[PDB]
């Protein structure tokens, strides 16, 4: 006996918890381009020196499908999207009886309409007719001379996005507040979520960019080894599966249409930017994929799924069965306009048990959108005048169920990205924040002065 | 050892450099750094800076009523109760991380705090009644 | 005695447990705990948490320049002036609540504060010039 | 001498009254004081009050890990390196304002801070292992 | 005729009970900062003001 208790301020202990974070991005575009939708007009700049410390002898258990960093990311981008659209031109007097006719094809695919209507002019007393153009599926028939209707006027409002807003995703660091720390896993093969042995305590995450993609993730991060397979629950086929590419496949998307900005003043100052007549031929949008480079990626995936999924059953790769055309096609915002390249061409290959040609995909463009199934308010995308090219790295895949097969064999995973939060999980699978507790009591024979 | 360097090391080695851990936490995060400033990031910055000081000051208020206003390590005149841990002198300090110890007293950690205020300060600062001037 | 238990009791009995009163005030209020967060309650919560620390730190800044960084009771080397109160040793401590005493010095309470910084710290920390190393 | 009275005076005379400077800064600004309260002035008031305490507490966190929780002037057991300044005892204290001295160590001011935590606290609070109870 | 603003920007009438008279608005410094005012009368350009408050 005769042991006393002693206090220690500065002890390294923590408990699993989550709180608010903040943005961090250095000097990116500022003057040459500004008014970004993600970095806002000003965010807390990150320091070039990276805050990193390697932790030894520690094996903290992470979690990815129960991590709340993706939850705050999901909800931050949503409130950020609306904050950058509230001060922009509303498009309410654009819901008037549209009388359209098919475009000039030498009296003979269609996909677009040379439509018109009459709107408000600078004077509310006077009205003005202007002929613009619209895309298919942005409009659906009402009930000779075709008379059409904006599809959104049936369900929700509409507000045009601002023309000087940059929709390019830039790296947005999520750094921890004071008294907290973001633990990153350094173990390469982090199957599922368990006890990651190689941990690093970093203050600022890496360059995370908010790629708004569907079925196929682009510009993601990865750190070697077999193409990693992550699933909240491997036995349940109903759950979604995130897949990471040991090497990215360089893809290029573009639209050949040469459009023109037609500004028409609605009301006092606001102007509605629509499509004029398309100059220099009309062509369909497409995304190329390296055919030889894709056959190796589908082979590496099926190899590591094999020891994961019995390694005895048959591979059945099909198009995204069911769903909606925006949730089953590779939907993504690129170059201002919103592409929806046809996925069904990639997963036609089936491989089981033991200058150069490139596969391409037909794509269409949509101007009316309200992503992540937000039915509150929709937005019109002004057609970007001139040329468009995307040319991004693809690094991830989103695959979903394969029916309720009762035992037997034969199954895979067809593409579905029904949830937008999973897209951010491909970057935050290794991060978890903890509540640092600097207080720690321990006994030791040790006492201060007797009387004082 | 730049920060949490001894998170996995022994409680003794972690006790050799616990200054570092204390320095970075209050200061850390580089908080210091269209015309509006009502954005979603600024409001997440301000409240993240409020708990920064309101979790620091939540802890610094405890050391002040323990005689440890400006000391990282006080030896306190409170006797250790055997029920809290049965392990000997070199049994815990040469074997457990601070992580393991935090869960081993987390049950009766509040019982310690209440007793620390009584003997080290509630009685000690009173014991000078007969000794201050006499 | 869980909080303000001796608000109506003698200054002596209240001086026996003044730790309790100090503990709860900084910590107290359980501040720690559609998609927006711009509501009328959150803004009343944040500013209520700002004066929480900015009234605590308004007081804790005074004890630091009085040698009382981590003591609830300092005996200070400032002599008491008879003009402030004419009552004897046992006349006030066995008769008045702290409430009554707060109004009896509230007139010349600032005069005391200015003098406390001079003799207990402005001169004391200087008196070591000839005694620190010699 | 009501505030910064010796900003231009000698470092010695400024060292005679440095209490005053410390008192006013944390407290100062009189922060304490249609139906909405979301105005441009209130938001500039709140953040101006946040850096008020978060620059105060940024400095007060340093003195705590230097043994100076409640002292305006600590003499620290860290030896002075000749490379930092070559001037004699009465050469700087009877000749330079604190302004001039702040730019003369601003180059190697961080080197001093890191060493102050090691010898005055990281080792001193450890030296009691063999002296506390023995 | 035509309102000139309808050609370029919107319009919103100012409130009738709003006083447009300029009143003294002091700019005071936050805590840990101080506003230095020059007391030198002939402060040509901007240089070293000898009389500071
Ligand atoms: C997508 O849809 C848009 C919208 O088109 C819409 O429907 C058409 C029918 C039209 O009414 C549009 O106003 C409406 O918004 C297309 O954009 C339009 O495409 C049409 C295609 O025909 C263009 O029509 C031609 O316009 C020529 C010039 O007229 C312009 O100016 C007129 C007033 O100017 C007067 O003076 C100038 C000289 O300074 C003369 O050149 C002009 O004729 C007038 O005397 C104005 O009223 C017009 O709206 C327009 O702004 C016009 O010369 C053409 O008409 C000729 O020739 C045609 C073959 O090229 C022929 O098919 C016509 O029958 C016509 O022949 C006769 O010409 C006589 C000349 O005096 C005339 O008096 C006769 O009446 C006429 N015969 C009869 C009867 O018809 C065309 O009318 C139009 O300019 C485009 N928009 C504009 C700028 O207004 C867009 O092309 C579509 N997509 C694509 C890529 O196809
Ligand atoms: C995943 O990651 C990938 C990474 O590749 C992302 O993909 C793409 O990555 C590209 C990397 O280069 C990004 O390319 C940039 O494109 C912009 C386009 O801006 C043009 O148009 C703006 C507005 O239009 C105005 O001007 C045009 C004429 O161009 C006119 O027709 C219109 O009417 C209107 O007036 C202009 O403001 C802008 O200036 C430009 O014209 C481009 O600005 C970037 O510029 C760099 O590269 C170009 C071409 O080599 C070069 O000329 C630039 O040089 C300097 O000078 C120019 C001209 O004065 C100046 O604008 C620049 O600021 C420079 O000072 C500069 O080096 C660049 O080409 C692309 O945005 C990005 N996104 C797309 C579309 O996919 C991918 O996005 C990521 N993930 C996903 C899928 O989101
Ligand atoms: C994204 O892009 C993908 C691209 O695939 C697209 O998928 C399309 O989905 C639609 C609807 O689900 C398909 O639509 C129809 O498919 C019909 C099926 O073929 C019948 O007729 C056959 C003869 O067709 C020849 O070509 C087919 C390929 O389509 C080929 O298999 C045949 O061998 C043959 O060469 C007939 O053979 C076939 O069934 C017999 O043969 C098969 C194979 O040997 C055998 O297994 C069976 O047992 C049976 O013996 C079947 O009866 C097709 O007929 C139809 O229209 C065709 O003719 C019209 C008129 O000329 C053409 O205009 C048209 O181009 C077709 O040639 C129509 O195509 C479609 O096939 C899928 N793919 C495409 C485009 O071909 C997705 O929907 C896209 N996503 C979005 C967002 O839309
Ligand atoms: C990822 O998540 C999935 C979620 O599904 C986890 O998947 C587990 O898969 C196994 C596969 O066998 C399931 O096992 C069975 O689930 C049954 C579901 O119960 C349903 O029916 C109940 C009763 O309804 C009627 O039909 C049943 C049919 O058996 C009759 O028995 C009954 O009399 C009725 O006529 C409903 O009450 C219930 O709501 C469902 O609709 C279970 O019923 C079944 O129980 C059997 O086995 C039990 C455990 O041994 C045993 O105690 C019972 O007595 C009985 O024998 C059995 O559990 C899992 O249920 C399923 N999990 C969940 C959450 O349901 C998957 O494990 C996870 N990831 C992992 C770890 O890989
Ligand atoms: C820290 O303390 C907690 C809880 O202890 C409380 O807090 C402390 C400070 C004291 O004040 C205690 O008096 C308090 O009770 C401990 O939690 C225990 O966790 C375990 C595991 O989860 C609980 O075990 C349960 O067992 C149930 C089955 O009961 C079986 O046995 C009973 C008795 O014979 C029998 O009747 C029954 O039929 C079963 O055979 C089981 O159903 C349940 O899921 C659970 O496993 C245990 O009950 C908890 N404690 C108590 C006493 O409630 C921590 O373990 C402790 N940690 C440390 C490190 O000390
Ligand atoms: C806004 O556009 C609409 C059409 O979407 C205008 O309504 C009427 O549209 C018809 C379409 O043919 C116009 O045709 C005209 O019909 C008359 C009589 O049948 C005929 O003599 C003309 O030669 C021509 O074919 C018609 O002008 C137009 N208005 C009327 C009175 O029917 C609408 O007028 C436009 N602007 C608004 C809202 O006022
Ligand atoms: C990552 O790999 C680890 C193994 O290193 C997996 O842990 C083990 O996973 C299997 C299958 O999921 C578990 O077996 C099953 O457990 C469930 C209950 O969860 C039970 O219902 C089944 O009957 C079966 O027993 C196993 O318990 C689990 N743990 C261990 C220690 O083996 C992990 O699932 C993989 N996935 C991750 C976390 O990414
Ligand atoms: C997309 O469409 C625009 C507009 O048509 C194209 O811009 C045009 O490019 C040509 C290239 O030679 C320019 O050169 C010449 O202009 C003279 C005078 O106007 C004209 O007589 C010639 O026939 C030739 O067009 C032209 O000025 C320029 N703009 C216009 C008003 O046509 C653009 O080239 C197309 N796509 C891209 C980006 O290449
Ligand atoms: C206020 O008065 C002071 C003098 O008490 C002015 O300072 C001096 O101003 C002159 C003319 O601006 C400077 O001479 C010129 O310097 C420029 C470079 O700045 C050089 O390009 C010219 O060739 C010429 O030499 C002079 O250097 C400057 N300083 C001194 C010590 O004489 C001041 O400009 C006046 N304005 C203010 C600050 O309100
Ligand atoms: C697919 O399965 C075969 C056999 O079912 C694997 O070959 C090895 O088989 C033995 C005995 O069944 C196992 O103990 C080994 O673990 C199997 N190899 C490994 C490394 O898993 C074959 O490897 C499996 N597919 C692949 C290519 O991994
Ligand atoms: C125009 O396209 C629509 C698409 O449904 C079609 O119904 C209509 O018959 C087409 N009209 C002509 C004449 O091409
Ligand atoms: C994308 O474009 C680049 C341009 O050099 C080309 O090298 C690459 O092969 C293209 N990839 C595909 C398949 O689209
Ligand atoms: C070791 O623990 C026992 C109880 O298990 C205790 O009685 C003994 O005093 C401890 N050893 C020392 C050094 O006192």
């Amino acid at each position: 006996e005769n042991l006393w208790v002693t206090v220690y301020y500065g002890v390294p202990v923590w408990k699993d918890a989550e709180t608010t974070l903040f943005c961090a991005s250095d000097a990116k575009a500022y003057e040459t381009e500004k008014h970004n939708v993600w970095a806002t007009h000003a965010c807390v700049p990150t320091d070039p020196n990276p805050q990193e410390i390697h932790l030894e002898n520690v094996t903290e258990e992470f979690n990815m499908w129960k991590n709340n960093m993706v939850e705050q990311m999901h909800t931050d981008i949503i409130s950020l999207w609306d904050q950058s659209l509230k001060p922009c031109v509303k498009l309410t007097p654009l819901c008037v009886t549209l009388q359209c006719t098919n475009v000039t094809n030498n009296i003979t695919r269609t996909e677009l309409k040379n439509c018109s209507f009459n709107m408000t002019t600078e004077l509310r007393d006077k009205k003005q007719k202007v002929y613009s153009l619209f895309y298919r599926l942005d409009v659906v028939q009402i009930n000779s001379n075709k008379e059409y209707r904006l599809i959104n006027c049936n369900t929700s409002a509409i507000t045009q996005a601002c023309p000087k807003v940059s929709f390019e995703p830039i790296p947005i660091h999520y750094c921890a507040p004071a008294g907290f720390a973001i633990l990153k896993c350094k173990d390469k093969k982090f199957n599922g979520t368990g006890p990651c042995p190689s941990v690093s305590t970093v203050q600022c995450t890496h360059g995370i960019k908010p790629v708004v993609s569907t079925q196929l993730l682009l510009n993601g991060s990865l750190a070697e080894e077999e193409v990693m397979i992550r699933s909240e629950n491997i036995t349940n086929n109903a759950k979604n599966i995130l897949v990471q590419f040991n090497t990215p496949v360089q893809i290029n998307c573009t639209r050949p249409n040469n459009n023109t900005r037609k500004s028409i003043r609605i009301g006092p100052g606001q102007a509605f930017y629509a499509t004029g007549d398309i100059i220099g031929d009309i062509r369909q949008a497409h995304c190329n994929v390296s055919k030889a480079t894709w056959n190796e990626t589908l082979g590496k995936v099926v190899k590591q799924l094999r020891k994961h999924f019995g390694n005895n059953t048959i591979i059945r790769f099909a198009n995204s069965s069911g769903g909606d055309l925006e949730v089953t096609t590779h939907s993504f915002n690129c170059g201002g306009e919103f592409f929806y390249c046809n996925t069904s061409g990639l997963f036609n290959s089936t491989w089981i048990s033991n200058s150069n040609d490139s596969i391409t995909l037909p794509c269409r463009i949509k101007q009316i959108i309200n992503m992540w199934q937000r039915i509150g308010q929709a937005m019109y995308a002004p057609p970007i005048q001139g040329v468009i090219r995307c040319v991004s790295n693809i690094t991830g895949l989103i695959l979903t169920r394969d029916g309720g097969s009762t035992n037997s064999t034969t199954e895979t995973f067809r593409p579905g990205g029904g949830d937008m939060r999973d897209n951010w999980r491909s970057e935050l699978y290794k991060y978890k924040v903890v509540k640092i507790e600097p207080l720690g009591v321990a006994p030791t024979r040790c006492k201060r002065r007797v009387v004082g | 050892l730049g920060f949490l360097g001894a998170a996995g090391s022994t409680m003794g080695a972690a006790s050799m450099t616990l200054t570092v851990q204390a320095r970075n936490l209050l200061s850390g995060i580089v908080q210091q750094q269209h015309l509006l400033k009502l954005t979603v990031w600024g409001i997440k910055q301000l409240q993240a800076r409020v708990l920064a000081v309101e979790r620091y000051l939540r802890d610094q208020q405890l050391l002040g009523i323990w005689g440890c206003s400006g000391k990282l390590i006080c030896c306190t005149n409170v006797p250790w109760n055997s029920s809290w841990s049965n392990r000997n002198l070199s049994e815990i300090w040469d074997n457990m991380t601070w992580l393991q110890w935090d869960k081993e007293i987390s049950n009766y950690t509040q019982i310690i705090y209440g007793l620390l205020e009584e003997s080290q300060n509630q009685q000690e600062k009173n014991e000078q009644d007969l000794l201050a001037l006499d």
